[PDB]
């Protein structure tokens, strides 16, 4: 399997980066009977999931890891047909609502209350806390008021401010930063030792955590692209390997800084619906293109500044609107107007 | 006594030719019922524009007197249950009443939008079953909410918003029809308060009528709920906001018209404002059209037209 | 074990008990000594013994005993819809009254009807409150309302009407703290010097807040070895408040107003995770209230943290609305 | 029967025409009649503008003003239309903003970009384009539920970042290997119960310089063949 | 014994005016051609008077027969409001030959759903039954209702004739009442008998000896649950005139001691600055673009603080243009 995934911590002992988060886990894994709601959240790809999975390892044991998956039907109003992707095993539950749109709240009242009925108690791990719907939050709410004997809910999600206070009185909250580059290059050095990988010198690592902005999944998966593309003998000058997307994106950007036209945007309409269609969110596309375009050396303050409001301006648009290309297109026009 | 029959239910539709707008879809339905073997069809539009009354006249003309009992009409979003429709739908479908062998049996289901996936595929499988004799029409406003398998059996029709020209001809007929005394300027002020509603245009008609008797600008806009359009000019075209907010408090406001009212009828205007330049209204209609989905979405308040005034006023002045 | 929450925990127990609040106590009970205790509307600020001062009233109309029966707790905001309140109250209302026994008659007065509570009962919509009186009205024969809310002007002119007015006065700050000082030596909480203030300064007075965040710090104190005090870095962390050295640095990079400079700091700051909102709201505290601006640059901040938290709360990403607002700051 | 899919071409071609945005063209053609262009087939003119409005030369270029100006505006407006229809055809059904989504969506942006059609009015892309997005979120989905029990992420994280590096361990290996890497991208397969129509579908994620079509094309066919005896010559685990 | 059924208009006289409403429906009527009505107006200005005198008009000694009053705000259900529509229906006389009327009062607080299925309803039984619906707003009715039903709206009540009414609810109650918390108690009601009805009433009950005491403004407001011009008027000389620390101090502390929601504070506010006499037209465009953004922003939910410390800026920097 891929280095990301075979050498993933598979314990609370496991764990190198955080140490302070693991002590913390690993005191809460200490007394299961009295454990609480937990709400942890954080920048992705910083090892939330992997440690909640650890904790759970900790207070029932590795059968936790036994994972299996099954499709779960759910009679509702209206007589409509939902299906929901439960990740299940012989001690816990995994779900993602938020995959269900608006109808997370009556997958979720409808679920949770007959594992109450199936059961001293099974974890639910809701993922994508943060973009469940204010309804589903309160439905949330109400099933950890009504059955805390025997559900333990374990919410992981990005940005704590979507979730209500309501939620956040009830659930503890933890914060999930970001490892350092120090500690990222100190995993995949141990990743490379392990894998029997060539390296000139160590500062390649490094390189590679500054690439990776702090997200250690990318940073893995850039290592191990790295490795593959250098013949398992990285160099010093072996260069930083970057997603599809996001070249695309960065050669987006030096196309619209070099030219600013009418048939430049036409183009850039095109790179933007290809980008769209192969699956990249629209505000993933607008942040990326955003910070591609802040790190030109040849703008300015006021173009960087003109550049950063109408990005905010669109990104409220595109949160509240439906055809992203629309708010796509109007924020590169806009910036093309500002930079000419 | 007697019976009691209004101008908007005598003058409703019944054969094909009596519908004013949308010329290409009338032609088409007026084709269908002369070739008879009436296929599956899904008709589209905004609601309120009489979808499924076209398709009662298409079943009327091929039908008949055999109309009261081959017909069945129902609703998707019935508070009675899905279940209990969707029996009811395959209970007359099965039936077997006598009928010419050039006609069939008729079902047409409103707002058949709102259906779910499997409900949709249900009424495929009923209406596959039954289709030699029980063809389906459904009305919906968005016809992507509808299932492709659905969509490919059946034949599309668009229905739109009617003009004021189909508006001004339905009136011109209903009062040759009823010998009512009339003015350009009383038509011209009904069809300018009812925006394609033929219904709303009727009714206003016909209260005119009864309350004075002669139909022009002055009683039609007595007879009119809406705010007087020439009050709504002078608060949109004052030269001071003083005098706009002035206008606003005392005969709109403390005269009970909502603000939806307000907004609406501020459109109205804006929409026929020749003295003004076409940019000028353009970006009053985007401030009229701001405030109104702000009122829409339950703020509604007086602040949000002084505002919408405020901002009229500021676009004016340049 | 018998695990309760601290807040439902500490609710005195008669009238008598509530500290601040002389002119609510005074009247309700001068209205108890009435035989008649009409419709109530308690509002004021939250965390000021709204709740706290209506059970101990329920508990000297009734008694330990019949109160539980007779008492119908409901919270309107958390409910689905304005169906699910009205059908459970009409529920309550139908249920035949639970007959006193000669204990309760021959202690408490035991009045012959059952008392609705509805929390947070100024968030209802127009349509909802006015569906609530047409309820209270039909059922008015056997069922006495009390309405608990901290706006009164949020709740109609038709339903306030019938509802005698209680005002709660907001707690003063040495009472909010001696409330949690001993509620804290009760339950053997060992805090630092200045954490109970910092707790007090979070919940922004907020008493039950208060209580709920310093039962989370002991909670989390239990976790950690070595039985050291709670200090004020781990209630910031539970109550998600950045430290105030963030912010100071956020500050001071604003204050330099180099574009290059603020936007790596941004991007180093989202890496930690720390909401966003959370920032926005302590910019705002610590701008407005500042001696060292002037007038006219208050006035372009307020307006620019407005427009910021409007496009924060509608689901937006947080870094680039924090490098926008970073950014507009600077620039005055 | 041509005719009704010639209507959205001739709406998009008179909403564009500068003359009718004129001082006098505004008198013969008031705003009511754009707008009743608008509601003749308003399902497509909102989509006919957005795709046609960057193809015209402006005649109605305010003194100072160029063309890219203008349809920055046209297209700020267009997505303010957009936020308008969403509200319109939701749950709310607030369709007496439809008058209102009009201006936003059609007669604003194309006064403010009004003139002569530089080249030939296109049908709107966008309908192709959603369908092809919801065609690979729904490969996308199956994707990640097939490999869920091996990857610790969602869905967009599996495109974003675990898919670029499957391309490197599922497709690389055969141009340096001929047939020799069967056994490892098999392997491979298995650790994530990928299939081989998993496989087809993994190397159809991919833009720009990542493309995989030529490449896939370029593998020789026996390699190709080798792959899938040697796939459907052993079981895998489910 | 409330006072909105006391006092109510039992004929045509008691009405201040609306005749043409009587006289239309009447010539609708002996025409043949009486379609569903629909009466929305402010209470007390006499829908129920009209839609009752003209059933009488109409029927004569066979009322009680022939006519079906519900209100929709019974709350008894959707299904039993249309079954007992339904056997209305069903139930001809041959010694009773003719339409039957149905009158549903306060049907706009009714459910989306429930309008729609009473819309169904009266197209079902449009053949034989006519249907007269009674609203406050024709706006909170579905335009699939509301297009079937023939409107008439009723005009708020003059001053004049509400300030009549309520010194013969004082002469008849045996009530004093202070000149300015009249004023008051007019300008909250807005035009409803009924909201004057009801504040009267309770302020009567509220009050200590209800024969020897006069109510005041305060007690107007403290029964209505609004607030008070003073503490509005406070809050803005100290906005406009007092410094940032003093006006955001001000503010918090006069609207969370006294209860004041931020927007029906800034509703207030508004109401003040109405009066002002402005002398630069910037300053009241300023005003209003901005406090209209805020309301609207808190109607969404958002940062109560920021909101607050928002509109306390609005309001200075329109006023810095004079
Ligand atoms: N070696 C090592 N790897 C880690 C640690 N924490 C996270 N990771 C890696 O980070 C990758 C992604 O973490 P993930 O579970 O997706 O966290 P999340 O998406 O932010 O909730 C995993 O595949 C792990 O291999 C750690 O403490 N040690
Ligand atoms: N006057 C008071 N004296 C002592 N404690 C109080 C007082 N007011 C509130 N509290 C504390 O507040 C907590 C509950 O607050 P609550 O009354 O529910 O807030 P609200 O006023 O919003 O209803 C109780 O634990 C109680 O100890």
């Amino acid at each position: 399997s891929l280095w990301v995934d075979k050498y993933r911590p598979k314990s609370l002992n496991a764990l190198s980066h955080n140490e302070e988060l693991t002590n913390f886990l690993k005191s809460l894994s200490d007394q299961p009977r009295d454990l609480p709601h937990l709400l942890l959240y954080g920048p992705n790809g910083t090892g939330k999931k992997t440690r909640c999975m650890a904790l759970l390892e900790s207070i029932f044991g590795p059968g936790v890891y036994r994972l299996k998956i099954d499709v779960r039907q759910f009679v509702t109003a209206s007589n409509r047909k939902l299906e929901l992707n439960v990740v299940s095993s012989p001690y816990h539950l995994e779900i993602t609502p938020s995959d269900m749109g608006n109808n997370d709240r009556i997958v979720i009242q409808e679920l949770l209350k007959e594992v109450a009925q199936m059961e001293r108690y099974k974890c639910v791990i809701i993922n994508e806390a943060n973009s469940l719907t204010k309804d589903a939050q309160a439905a949330l709410r109400r099933t950890m008021e009504k059955y805390s004997k025997n559900i333990r809910l374990i919410m992981v999600c990005d940005s704590m401010s979507p979730i209500i206070a309501p939620i956040k009185s009830r659930c503890l909250l933890i914060r999930c930063p970001a490892p350092s580059d120090s500690e990222i290059s100190t995993i995949l050095s141990d990743v490379v030792t392990n894998e029997r990988i060539q390296l000139e010198t160590k500062d390649i690592l490094k390189r590679i955590a500054q690439a990776s902005n702090g997200n250690l999944r990318v940073s893995l998966l850039m290592l191990e692209s790295m490795a593959l593309n250098n013949e398992l003998a990285l160099k010093s000058s072996s260069p930083i390997i970057k997603p599809d997307w996001i070249i695309v994106i960065h050669k987006l950007t030096r196309k619209i800084v070099k030219e600013r036209s009418v048939n430049s945007l036409i183009e850039c309409r095109a790179v933007l619906y290809d980008l769209l269609a192969h699956c990249i969110p629209a505000n993933i596309i607008l942040k990326e293109l955003t910070f591609s375009l802040l790190d030109v050396e040849t703008l300015n303050t006021t173009n960087k500044s003109s550049i950063i409001e109408y990005s905010s301006v669109f990104d409220e648009r595109l949160s509240l609107g439906n055809k992203a290309i629309f708010h796509l297109e109007g924020f590169i026009a806009k910036v093309m107007c500002c930079l000419d | 006594l007697s019976l009691q029959l209004p101008w908007v239910e005598k003058y409703r539709p019944q054969v094909l030719s009596d519908i004013v707008g949308n010329k290409e879809t009338i032609d088409r339905l007026q084709q269908i019922a002369k070739d008879g073997n009436m296929p599956h069809m899904i008709i589209s539009g905004m609601p309120g524009i009489g979808k499924t009354t076209s398709v009662h006249c298409l079943a009327h003309e091929l039908l008949g007197r055999s109309y009261a009992d081959g017909v069945l009409e129902l609703n998707a979003s019935d508070d009675r249950g899905i279940d209990v429709v969707r029996n009811q739908i395959k209970h007359f479908a099965q039936k077997k009443l006598h009928l010419p062998p050039g006609k069939h049996k008729i079902v047409i289901l409103d707002e058949a939008d709102s259906m779910t996936a499997g409900a949709q595929q249900a009424l495929r499988r009923t209406m596959e079953l039954y289709s030699n004799s029980t063809r389906f029409a459904f009305a919906c406003n968005q016809s992507n909410k509808i299932i492709e398998p659905l969509q490919s059996r059946c034949a599309i029709l668009r229905y739109s918003k009617l003009s004021d020209e189909d508006v001004l001809k339905r009136l011109l007929q209903i009062i040759k029809l009823e010998d009512v005394k009339y003015t350009n300027d009383g038509l011209e002020a009904i069809i300018f308060t009812a925006e394609g509603d033929m219904r709303q245009a009727i009714n206003n008609l016909q209260s005119t009528v009864a309350g004075h008797g002669l139909v022009n600008a002055d009683n039609v806009f007595k007879i009119v709920d809406s705010p007087h359009p020439l009050i709504v000019k002078k608060m949109l075209l004052a030269s001071n906001l003083e005098d706009s907010i002035q206008i606003l408090r005392t005969d709109l406001w403390k005269k009970g018209y909502s603000s939806i009212d307000i907004v609406t009828t501020s459109f109205r205007v804006t929409k026929n404002l020749a003295q003004v330049k076409e940019s000028v209204r353009l970006e009053m209609i985007k401030e009229i059209g701001l405030t109104h989905m702000r009122i829409l979405e339950g703020v509604g308040t007086y602040l949000q037209l002084a505002s919408m005034l405020a901002k009229i006023h500021k676009l004016n002045n340049k | 074990l018998a695990q309760q929450p601290w807040v439902e925990k500490y609710r005195p127990k008669n009238l008598d008990e509530v500290t601040a609040q002389d002119h609510a106590v005074t009247v309700l009970k001068k209205t108890l000594k009435s035989a008649n205790l009409p419709h109530m509307l308690f509002y004021g600020p939250p965390g000021t013994g709204k709740t706290s001062t209506i059970l101990a009233l329920t508990k000297e109309l009734y008694g330990p005993d019949l109160m539980k029966s007779r008492i119908l707790e409901l919270n309107a905001s958390d409910e689905r819809g304005i169906s699910i309140v009205r059908e459970k109250v009409k529920n309550f209302a139908r249920l035949t009254v639970s007959k006193p026994s000669k204990h309760d008659l021959e202690n408490y007065p035991c009045p012959p009807y059952k008392i609705i509570i509805l929390d947070e009962a100024d968030s209802m919509t127009a349509d909802a409150q006015s569906a609530l009186r047409r309820t209270m009205e039909t059922y008015s024969g056997v069922t006495r309302f009390c309405l608990i809310c901290n706006y009164v002007t949020r709740i109609i002119d038709p339903l306030a009407s019938r509802c005698s007015k209680f005002r709660f006065k907001a707690l003063d700050a040495s009472n909010a703290i001696d409330r949690l000082r001993f509620i804290s030596e009760q339950e053997n909480v060992k805090c630092d010097d200045g954490v109970l203030e910092r707790i007090l300064d979070i919940s922004a007075g907020d008493l039950r807040r208060g209580i709920t965040l310093l039962q989370s710090a002991s909670k989390g104190a239990q976790y950690l070895g070595d039985g050291k005090n709670i200090t004020s870095t781990q209630v910031e962390e539970l109550a998600g408040v950045v430290p105030h050295d963030i912010l100071i640095e956020i500050v001071e990079k604003v204050k330099s107003g180099d574009f290059d400079e603020i936007k790596k700091y941004v991007n180093t700051f989202m890496k930690s995770g720390w909401s966003a909102a959370s920032v926005v709201n302590q910019l705002h505290e610590y701008y407005i209230t500042n001696d060292n601006f002037d007038t006219n640059f208050k006035n372009q901040i307020s307006w620019l943290l407005f427009t910021t938290d409007s496009r924060l709360n509608n689901g937006t990403n947080e870094h680039i609305q924090l490098l926008n607002l970073l950014v507009k700051i600077s620039q005055l | 029967e041509k005719n009704i899919a010639l209507k959205p071409f001739d709406i998009a071609h008179k909403m564009l025409d500068g003359q009718i945005y004129s001082d006098i063209g505004s008198r013969n053609f008031t705003l009511n009649d754009k707008i009743a262009l608008y509601f003749d087939d308003f399902d497509f003119t909102p989509l006919m503008i957005q795709e046609n409005y960057l193809s015209t030369r402006p005649s109605v270029l305010k003194p100072g003003q160029s063309h890219l100006e203008a349809v920055a505006e046209a297209a700020n407006c267009i997505s303010l239309g957009d936020i308008v229809e969403k509200k319109i055809r939701s749950s709310e059904q607030l369709w007496s903003l439809l008058p209102l989504h009009a201006v936003l969506s059609s007669v604003y942006p194309a006064s403010k970009v009004a003139g002569h059609m530089a080249g030939r009015i296109n049908f709107t892309a966008w309908l192709g384009q959603n369908s092809k997005s919801a065609k690979y979120y729904r490969l996308l989905q199956e994707i990640h539920y097939h490999t869920r029990l091996g990857t610790s992420t969602d869905k967009i994280g599996l495109r974003l970042d675990y898919l670029p590096t499957f391309r490197k361990r599922l497709l690389d290996p055969f141009l340096k290997q001929g047939a020799d890497a069967i056994s490892s991208v098999i392997e491979v397969m298995d650790d994530y119960y990928l299939t081989k129509e998993d496989w087809d579908s993994i190397m159809e994620f991919f833009v720009g310089p990542d493309v995989t079509t030529a490449i896939i094309k370029k593998i020789p066919a026996t390699v190709k063949s080798g792959f899938t005896r040697k796939y459907n010559s052993m079981t895998h685990p489910v | 014994l409330p006072w909105v059924e006391k006092y109510r208009p039992e004929t045509l006289d008691e009405v201040y005016g609306q005749n043409e409403v009587i006289t239309t429906v009447r010539k609708f009527v002996d025409e043949g051609k009486l379609p569903h009505l629909l009466f929305y107006g402010p209470p007390g200005t006499g829908k129920t008077s009209t839609i009752v005198a003209l059933a009488r008009e109409i029927y004569g000694k066979n009322y009680s027969n022939m006519v079906l009053e519900l209100n929709a705000s019974d709350d008894r259900g959707i299904d039993v409001v249309r079954n007992q529509i339904k056997d209305f229906a069903s139930t001809r006389q041959i010694f009773s030959k003719g339409f039957k009327l149905i009158i549903l009062d306060e049907a706009d607080a009714m459910t989306n759903a429930a309008q729609n299925a009473l819309r169904r309803v009266i197209e079902r039984y449009t053949k034989n039954t006519r249907f007269c619906v009674l609203a406050n707003y024709a706006h909170k009715l579905t335009p699939a209702l509301l297009s079937r039903c023939t409107r008439f709206r009723f005009q708020p009540l003059p001053q004049e004739a509400i300030e009549r009414r309520i010194a013969n609810v004082l002469v008849h109650e045996k009530l004093k009442l202070s000149p300015n918390a009249e004023k008051a108690l007019i300008e909250l009601s807005n035009g409803d008998m009924r909201r004057v009805l009801n504040v009267l009433q309770s302020c009567k009950a509220t009050l200590d000896n209800p024969d020897e005491d006069e109510i005041s403004d305060d007690v107007i407001y403290e029964c209505c649950g609004a607030p008070r011009p003073s503490d509005l008027k406070a809050v803005l000389k100290s906005i406009l005139e007092d410094d940032w620390g003093t006006a955001h101090y001000t503010l918090n502390k006069v609207r969370s001691a006294k209860g004041l929601a931020l927007i029906d504070l800034i509703e207030g506010i508004v109401k003040i600055l109405e009066d002002y006499e402005l002398q630069n037209e910037e300053t009241r465009v300023h005003l209003l673009t901005k406090l209209a953004d805020i309301e609207y922003s808190i109607s969404k939910g958002g940062n109560d603080q920021i909101q607050g410390s928002a509109v306390i800026g609005a309001i200075k920097a329109s006023f810095e243009n004079e």
